[PDB]
């Protein structure tokens, strides 16, 4: 299962 | 930009007249856009599938292109690759010993 | 033995028209089990191994939402990166991301990782401590300060040490028939005369899993690298891998040369010699 974390550069 | 490395080979040890699978493994290239054809007697084979794009630790990409084939004494098989790093498409002939 | 779960993502901008081409793949060890391709018809995360098809609709819905969110983050990042590097709106660029976790023989957390690249070069990566960031250049240093302020590494560390390892253990059990089976290399040697007094001996390792393997040649019991060729390990296309190693030898002297094969599926390494009657 993938991560749900959204971090934009 | 990194130029593709190419290996063309069969899934199983080749025997003339016995069905098998012809593979062209392209790796070590960047960017990901690439043109790969499997050839029979210099002509493009129509039913050819490929793996989902993935990459190595150095970020270079790799793909496997494949189709069913039956090796024979008279048919010549090959993989033809074009990429931004190549001036002309590179043709690598299948040799059953490699 | 030891195991890993890893996800790979690639986004390629298409400035002439539309959104970036996006491809995501998930692996357990050397087995691909899920995929997403923005060009495919389903617009869903899709199964690629029989043992993941056991998962119900809530799993597929959840993974589809997460992978589409990843695609939008990459789309935004391609725009931000074009600005950080003062690049034209006309060229195509690429972002790549890989993350995952490793477990030991006891299936306990060993290490985690999260790496990101722009145009095929390192941009920013989480350090092994799962707290710190490695920024390759000053654009990545701007991203690093942003992610320190937003508690990003804390969230990633919680996933890598917890959720990631929990999913990996689940998959290892559900897919035990193949994921926990090692396939030892099937080996043989071939002989190819290159003249009336020299020949190539080629040592083959076929149908093995996992991909990690070592093939070495010795002459009279000592390592031989002169006049040798070793191809990169390659997929067979049925989930197993292949490799070969070759050496050029004077004809009649084949018995001096031995090929040595090391693999997780072999309790003791194998030694092969050319059978001269063949
Ligand atoms: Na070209
Ligand atoms: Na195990
Ligand atoms: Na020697
Ligand atoms: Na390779």
């Amino acid at each position: 299962g993938m991560s749900r974390i959204g971090m934009e550069v | 930009q990194r130029t593709p490395k190419i290996q063309v080979y069969s899934r199983h040890p080749a025997e003339n007249g016995k069905s098998n699978f012809l593979n062209c493994y392209v790796s070590g290239f960047h960017p990901s856009d690439i043109e790969v054809d499997l050839l029979k007697n210099g002509e493009r084979i129509e039913k050819v599938e490929h793996s989902d794009l993935s990459f190595s630790k150095d970020w270079s990409f790799y793909l496997l292109y494949y189709t069913e084939f039956t090796p024979t004494e008279k048919d010549e098989y090959a993989c033809r690759v074009n990429h931004v790093t190549l001036s002309q498409p590179k043709i690598v002939k299948w040799d059953r010993d490699m | 033995g030891s195991h890993s779960m890893r996800y790979f993502f690639t986004s390629v901008s298409r400035p002439g028209r539309g959104e970036p081409r996006f491809i995501a793949v998930g692996y357990v060890d050397d087995t691909q089990f899920v995929r997403f391709d923005s060009d495919a018809a389903s617009q869903r995360m899709e199964p690629r191994a029989p043992w993941i098809e056991q998962e119900g609709p809530e799993y597929w819905d959840g993974e589809t939402r997460k992978v589409k969110a990843h695609s939008q983050t990459h789309r935004v990042d391609l725009g931000t990166l074009r600005g950080y590097y003062n690049q034209s709106e006309a060229g195509s660029h690429t972002v790549q991301r890989m993350y995952g976790c490793d477990v030991g023989s006891d299936w306990r957390f060993l290490r985690g990782y999260h790496q990101y690249a722009y145009d095929g070069k390192d941009y920013i990566a989480l350090k092994e401590d799962l707290r710190s960031w490695t920024a390759a250049d000053m654009a990545a240093q701007t991203t690093k300060h942003k992610w320190e302020a937003a508690h990003v590494a804390e969230q990633l560390r919680a996933y890598l040490e917890g959720t990631c390892v929990e999913w990996l253990r689940r998959y290892l059990e559900n897919g035990k028939e193949t994921l926990q089976r090692t396939d030892a290399p099937k080996t043989h040697m071939t002989h190819h005369a290159v003249s009336d007094h020299e020949a190539t001996l080629r040592c083959w390792a076929l149908s093995f899993y996992p991909a990690e393997i070592t093939l070495t040649w010795q002459r009279d019991g000592e390592d031989q690298t002169q006049d040798t060729e070793l191809v990169e390990t390659r997929p067979a296309g049925d989930g197993t891998f292949q490799k070969w190693v070759a050496v050029v030898v004077p004809s009649g002297q084949e018995q001096r040369y031995t090929c040595h094969v090391q693999h997780e599926g072999l309790p003791k390494p194998l030694t092969l010699r050319w059978e001269p009657s063949s």
